[PDB]
RNA sequence: CCCCUGAAAAGAUAUCGGGGGUGCCCAAAGCUCGGCUCAGGCGGGUCAGAAAUCCGCCGUAGAGUGUAAGGGCAAAAGCCG
């Protein structure tokens, strides 16, 4: 994998119709929701806090995957997955491309250079806008500063700043 | 008891139920000289000439292709077809099983073999074949959902229902329902 | 690759409809009477699409000419050069703002 | 219906009345239109021009105008076809329509239909309407000498059947087997009527 | 050569840009007239069955239309004669 810089901006249209994509990654993300599901039980929660994006970028299926494993491992251990609903809000629909010298990947994909540029399938990467929501979770007020602190270890994966907005529901 | 007096009549005059029409079918797999002898077993059974009915798709696990007939129907009305049902119901003992009806006023029984009706003689030539009975009753005012101009739906008060086709295959036709 | 130039190379979005017009379209069209001197409107009907003119003349105002037979014959301008429309009714529409 | 994505068919379409596959046809000679209609009781004839906002009826009449010309017959057989024709044929030419084209609707051309009985009353007044040789009933059933020789026969068969298939028959004063006798009366009446109109 | 996209709501528009197709096939798969309604689902019906022919109800096209893609089509442009 490429520098997470190489994919950051956007600089081009959407590339997510799989049905014209050959060989378009499979998300590797196995859940986006995570604790406490069911709707009954996410009414004894009061708090909602959100991990929210400052800019416009590509985040990467891996950093997203990265972001969720840190944040609820903590919540897990310290929180509790009794008390607490975590959801990984954007999907990684972007399909991203790379032009390499390759073999087993098409005739084309041997020339060298920028000669038949257009790149095969490296991963995949949602695209965000500022104010847009990365992480929502929903908790009791008891458990702030340790909800605050998952969502702090969770930014620290991700490719663009984000900041922590805290309402209750 | 003819075609004509053989009509359930509630207290209204144009609510009466009759027998619209009575379909007999049989449903021979392929073969046309097999399916000559079933055609000429109709004609002779009912009066009426029976009509090929042709494969609606190409079905390989049953040998047959779209086109070609593998059936023979005919649809008898009025006199032929309470004459003829009459004998039917003979064949079967005047029973019907009440979950043949469906509730629009259709009723259909089989046939197993067309020896128990009588009048039908077992021929070593024709063979053995079955038969589909398909008897529907209606009220007047069906015209409206068949005519060609202006065709529309008829209302539901005026459709024959499940409960009055019972009585009328008990209280007219004499028939044990079951 | 290069542009292909079918008669109808890029007309997607023009021959398409919205589902509330699929079907027959009304008769009217076909009942207006056209003289020479009238000024009508190029509005390309896609259930009609072989008698149709081309893409290029969809929204163009020309003026009638004559008739032949029951096609309209129609001068009309794309650029500055002068084109000759013939076309049948149904793709046309009267020109009420002059 | 069911669903913003349905397309409800054209009212006149849906209530079963305009065959408009058929009508675009009838539009596309610029012809007036001879409009032929069978209801129960009568007939209905019109000729009309199409205009697009909506048709315009030059000449409409039904069958109950033939009580004008002392018409005892019934309403809407093959006798009282040609004689609607001849009517509205007349009435027509007198506005000016020579040629019409005939336009039937959702009814069959069946040879010797009621519908080609209009269009024949129609033409011998003056208007020409283009047809096949081969749909025309024959004078015998214009004149309604199949009315008369059903009723002789049902007489003399069951001569009750003939009291009550008949009865507006014999309640109007006309004893079917009187038919054609009748027929021609009545279409002296309208001839005479409208070439002295004509005339003057 | 052809369709969609690129293409920026008139028109034009390129790259060893993206997704595909073409060098045929059909005496019918061509012309016309009439009738009919499709995929699928449900209820009943002798073998008979998930699927054969029969009766009924629902069914906006979820079918079909030789062949790419896009567009069109329901008393039809589909199916049968
Ligand atoms: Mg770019
Ligand atoms: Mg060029
Ligand atoms: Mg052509
Ligand atoms: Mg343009
Ligand atoms: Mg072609
Ligand atoms: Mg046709």
């Amino acid at each position: 994998a490429r520098p997470a810089r190489c994919y950051r901006r956007i600089k081009g249209p959407p590339y997510t119709r799989e049905e014209y994509i050959h060989g378009a990654p499979m998300i590797q993300i196995p859940k986006f929701d995570m604790g406490t599901t069911s709707a009954a039980a996410r009414a004894a929660f009061t708090m909602v806090a959100k991990l929210v994006a400052e800019e416009r970028g590509q985040i990467r299926m891996q950093a997203l995957e990265a972001a969720r494993q840190i944040s609820s491992k903590y919540l897990t251990k310290y929180v509790g997955d009794a008390n607490y609903y975590l959801r990984l809000n954007v999907v990684p629909h972007h399909v991203l491309r790379e032009n390499r010298m390759l073999a087993m990947a098409g005739a084309d994909r041997l020339q060298e250079g920028m000669r038949l540029a257009f790149g095969s399938p490296a991963g995949r990467a949602a695209r965000v806008e500022p104010g847009q929501v990365i992480f929502y979770v929903e908790f009791k007020p008891e458990h702030l500063a340790h909800v605050k602190e998952a969502l702090r270890r969770a930014a620290s994966k991700l490719p663009i700043p984000t900041r922590i907005v805290v309402e209750p529901k | 008891m003819k075609w004509k007096e053989l009509v359930l009549v509630k207290d209204h005059p144009m609510k009466r139920v009759y027998i619209e029409k009575v379909v007999v079918n049989i449903g021979v797999g392929t073969g046309g000289e097999r399916l000559e002898k079933a055609a000429n077993l109709l004609r002779e059974l009912t009066g009426a000439e029976p009509s090929l009915r042709r494969a609606k798709r190409s079905i390989k696990d049953f040998g047959i292709r779209k086109g070609e007939p593998i059936g023979v129907a005919v649809t008898l009305r009025r006199d032929k077809a309470v004459e003829f049902l009459m004998r039917a119901l003979q064949a079967v003992g005047n029973r019907i099983k009440r979950s043949s009806f469906d509730e629009r006023g259709n009723v259909c029984f089989g046939i197993k073999e067309h020896i128990m009706l009588p009048g039908v003689k077992y021929d070593p030539a024709v063979g053995i074949w079955g038969m589909d009975v398909c008897v529907r009753l209606a009220k007047p005012g069906l015209r409206v959902q068949l005519r060609r101009r202006r065709r529309s739906k008829v209302g539901k008060g005026q459709l024959v229902t499940r409960e009055e086709a019972v009585e009328f295959f008990q209280k007219v036709l004499g028939v044990q329902v079951d | 690759v290069k542009r292909t130039h079918g008669y109808r190379y890029k007309s997607r979005k023009l021959l398409s409809k919205a589902p509330r017009e699929r079907g027959m379209s009304g008769l009217s069209r076909l009942l207006y009477e056209y003289k020479p001197g009238d000024k009508v409107v190029i509005d390309i009907d896609p259930t009609f699409i072989s008698t149709a003119p081309h893409r290029r003349y969809q929204g163009k105002v020309g003026v009638v000419i004559g008739t032949r037979g029951r096609a309209y014959v129609i001068e009309t301008y794309i650029g500055d050069k002068k084109k000759i429309i013939i076309t049948t009714p149904e793709h046309l529409r009267p020109h009420l703002g002059g | 219906a069911r669903g913003a994505r349905y397309k409800v068919p054209f009212r006149r379409r849906r209530e079963g009345v305009t065959n408009y596959r058929k009508r675009r046809k009838l539009l596309l000679s610029r012809k007036p239109r001879l409009v032929v209609r069978k209801t129960n009781k009568h007939l209905i004839a019109q000729i009309v021009i199409a205009r697009p906002h909506g048709d315009e009826t030059v000449v409409g009449l039904d069958t109950r105008v033939l009580s004008k010309f002392g018409w005892k017959g019934d309403e809407n057989n093959t006798s009282a076809a040609y004689l609607l024709g001849l009517i509205v044929g007349y009435k027509a030419r007198a506005k000016g329509i020579k040629e019409a084209i005939l336009d039937i609707g959702l009814h069959r051309p069946t040879p010797g239909a009621r519908v080609f009985a209009v269009m024949k009353g129609v033409i011998d007044a003056g208007v020409e309407v283009p047809h096949g040789e081969e749909v025309v009933p024959s004078e015998e059933r214009i004149r309604g000498e199949h009315v008369a020789e059903y009723a002789k026969r049902l007489k003399e068969e069951a001569p009750e059947a003939y009291k009550a298939r008949f009865s507006r028959y014999l309640q109007r004063g006309l004893p079917p087997e009187e038919l054609p006798s009748h027929f021609e009366e009545v279409k002296k009446k309208i001839v005479e009527y409208y070439e002295q109109k004509l005339a003057k």
